[PDB]
Formats: structure tokens, sequence, C-alpha cells
């Protein structure tokens, strides 16, 4: 079927019984660990078979074909303010666990009917690493990484997903990527050529100061010194969109 | 929710 996803082929060749409808792809094992994670804003993996297949929970249309749509229309920001948070929810909870994407990016970002956003493809990034483009037929996007991979420093952490949920951050309030870079070296120019001039005014400009401050923080060049997803998620930009539990 | 409503009935 229809998918393509950052690692190998996702579609829905066989089912079994009981209308199962699932998302399957084909493309050490501590994998297998992520079966036992749940959470609501996480594509809930269900099964692992090495010979490898993964088994999804199925949910088509991803936030790059909803952004590609609200292109003209733009998106409410109360939505955006609830997708930032339910994404910063999914990301603290699989940082806790010691669990990184390390190439995030909107294909891998799943919404339902509900509103409802969460993480698929998730703590993968060891089955072939992260994608690099080795060869001029491949394409592999770079709007997204941090600069520390970009770069090719070796020590990656939970702070480089961080820097990724920024750009995607600027992404919806403008439906223009952050730092469109065709090459490495271009990525990281264009990086630094924003970063360096820096409160986030011409080039967000309908982000309210509360937003700025948020995405500023989620975009220091310095990983040690890049926010959490715990401290974002206690950010004022958050103050409208926060609920108590019951 | 509008602007999902109308995104997925697209
Ligand atoms: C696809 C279509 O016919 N209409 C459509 C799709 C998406 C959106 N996006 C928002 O409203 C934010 C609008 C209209």
């Amino acid at each position: 079927k229809i998918g393509e996803g950052t690692y190998g082929v996702v579609y829905k060749a066989r089912n079994k019984l009981t209308g199962e409808v699932v998302a399957l792809k084909k493309i050490i094992r501590e994998i297998s660990l992520l079966k036992e994670l749940n959470h609501p804003n996480i594509v809930k993996l269900l099964d692992v078979i090495h010979t490898l297949y993964l088994v999804f929970e199925f949910l088509h249309q991803d936030l790059k074909k909803f952004m590609d749509a609200s292109a003209l229309t733009g998106i409410p920001l109360p939505l955006i303010k609830s997708y930032l948070f339910q994404l910063l929810q999914g990301l603290a909870f699989c940082h806790s666990h010691r669990v990184l994407h390390r190439d995030l990016k909107p294909q891998n970002l799943l919404i339902n009917t509900e509103g409802a956003i969460k993480l698929a493809d998730f703590g993968l990034a060891r089955a072939f690493g992260v994608p690099v483009r080795t060869y001029t037929h491949e394409v592999v996007t770079l709007w997204y990484r941090a600069p520390e991979i970009l770069l090719g420093c070796k020590y990656y952490s939970t702070a480089v997903d961080i820097w990724s949920l920024g750009c995607i951050f600027a992404e919806m309030v403008t439906r223009r990527a952050l730092f469109p870079g065709d090459s490495e070296i271009d990525q990281l120019f264009r990086i630094f050529r924003t970063l360096g001039t820096q409160d986030f005014s011409k080039v967000v400009p309908p982000l309210d100061e509360d937003g700025r401050s948020l995405l500023s923080q989620m975009l220091h060049y310095d990983p040690n010194k890049r926010i959490s997803a715990k401290a974002a998620l206690a950010h004022p930009f958050f103050q409208d969109v926060t609920k108590p539990v019951p | 929710f509008e602007c999902l409503d109308a995104f997925f009935s697209c």
C-alpha cells in the first residue's frame, strides 16, 4: 500500500482475524521492549518479528500532510498549542525511558480525527542508525536535524529531539520550513545565520512572546543548554492549555 | 476541531 517512512515501507498486505487493522512495516532487538511502552501520544508497537516486521497501530494522515493541506488556511493557534503540548508529553515519556527518536520530522507525527497526535518510528534509530545521503539518488531531509548531528558529533542526546520539535513548531506557525537546507553545510549555515543576529520576531511573526521564548529555548545551538520536555511543558506558553487531571 | 473536520473530510 501507501507508505515510505524513514527506514522502510509501511502498508497492509495481511490483516488476521477480528478486524485487526494495523500498519505493517518492512525494513540489539531492544526494540522488542518498545512494545511495553504505553502513552496516548505514542503510536503503540503491537508486535515485532525478525526473519524484520514491525506492526504499528494504523493511523493514516501525518502532520506533514495536514500542514500541506493547511498551507494557505493556516492552523488555529489552540490546535498548534495542543499538538505541541501532546508532542512534548510524548517526548517527556520517551526520554524518561531513555528512548530517542533522533530523526523526528512531520512525516512520523500521526494524527487522528479525535485531535490526538502520536510519535511514530520512535526508538528505532539503531536499525540502520539515522538516514544520511550517501548517493545522489537518496533524498534525506535535513531540515529538522540538530546541529550536533549535522556536524557529526557522535554523542546524541535527548536534546536533538527537542530541536526537531522546535523546527516543526515554527513550521506549524508558518507552514514554511524554518531551516530548509539542501546539504549539511548549508543547513548549519542557515541555522547559525538565523540564530546569530535573536527573538524570532521576523522569522515567526504570528507567534506571541511566550511562543517565541519557548521556541528560542527549544532551538538553543548548545544541546546541553537546550530546554527539556519537562521544562517546556511548564512554559507560560501552555498556560491556557494546561487542565487538571481528574 | 473545525480545521480537522475539514481536513479529514477532504
Ligand atoms: C482538503 C479540503 O478540501 N479542505 C481543507 C483541508 C484542510 C484544511 N485545513 C484547515 O482548515 C486548518 C482546510 C480545508
